């Protein structure tokens, strides 16, 4: 997942 | 949640904590109870996860530090990720979780109401986002469920802040021009709810944004009304 998303390893 | 406050019991009875246990247990994402055996969350919460036996879904919990080995939790029977969700792209950031057993409804564990297909804010002038995510960028998971009041922003104004990404009609944005109040890491998949005429409804699912609570960078949410045909079809077909 890209950095703009909010899961802990994005 | 950045700039929020501690919630009290029964304010947000649809909020769930989606946790995993491998050798250790940790909160990963939020979600919303929408029916007796259905949670609605973000598709990106399943990126980089093992199979579903790892998940423990907590409902009727206000404070994560109140959780013990004996606290009841739900397990997953089915994960329905939107067919057109693609991780690099990020459109259709929505997923259904079917629980292994239906939950009994209580004051602290009951479903959020859903909008009608093809609905517009405004009308939504009183909107809140909740979760156990970080209280600042590079922060830590919070113990008591946090709440914050955030205004919706038009798609036109949200688009101006995100030149690299297309803000579609299937997204809704919320934030302050001066920043300071926003969802953050660990809030993924949780609710953006708005109170209208006494009743709360689910308007968005927490999805993405640049950092957390930065100035002129609104939070972006999956607009639930634009997926109501999909939610109904998928949950009816499964049930
Ligand atoms: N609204 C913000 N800032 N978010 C949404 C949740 C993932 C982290 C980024």
């Amino acid at each position: 997942c890209p950095a703009r998303f909010a899961a802990l390893f994005c | 949640i950045v700039g929020g406050t501690n919630s009290s019991w029964g304010e947000w009875p649809w909020q769930v904590s989606l946790q995993v246990k491998l050798t250790a247990q940790r909160h990963l994402c939020g979600g919303s109870l929408i029916g007796h055996q259905w949670v609605l969350t973000a598709a990106h919460c399943f990126d980089g996860l093992p199979l579903q036996d790892v998940w423990r879904i907590y409902s009727g919990i206000l404070n994560l530090s109140d959780i013990t080995k004996d606290t009841p939790f739900s397990q997953i029977k089915e994960i329905i990720i939107h067919q057109n969700y693609k991780v690099s792209e990020g459109n259709h950031d929505i997923a259904l979780i079917k629980l292994q057993a239906p939950l009994n409804y209580t004051e602290f564990q009951k479903p959020i109401s859903l909008p009608s297909k093809g609905d517009t804010s405004t009308i939504y002038t009183n909107c809140w986002v909740t979760g156990w995510g970080f209280s600042k960028e590079k922060g830590e998971i919070q113990n008591i469920l946090q709440k914050v009041n955030i205004p919706l922003v038009t798609n036109e104004e949200c688009q101006k802040r995100y030149q690299d990404y297309k803000i579609t009609q299937r997204m809704v944005c919320a934030g302050y021009k001066e920043g300071g109040k926003d969802a953050c890491k660990g809030d993924s998949g949780g609710p953006l709810v708005c109170k209208h005429n006494g009743m709360w409804r689910l308007v968005g699912i927490t999805s993405w944004g640049e950092g957390c609570a930065r100035r002129e960078q609104p939070g972006v949410y999956t607009k639930v009304a634009e997926y109501m045909d999909w939610i109904l079809e998928k949950t009816q077909s499964s049930d």
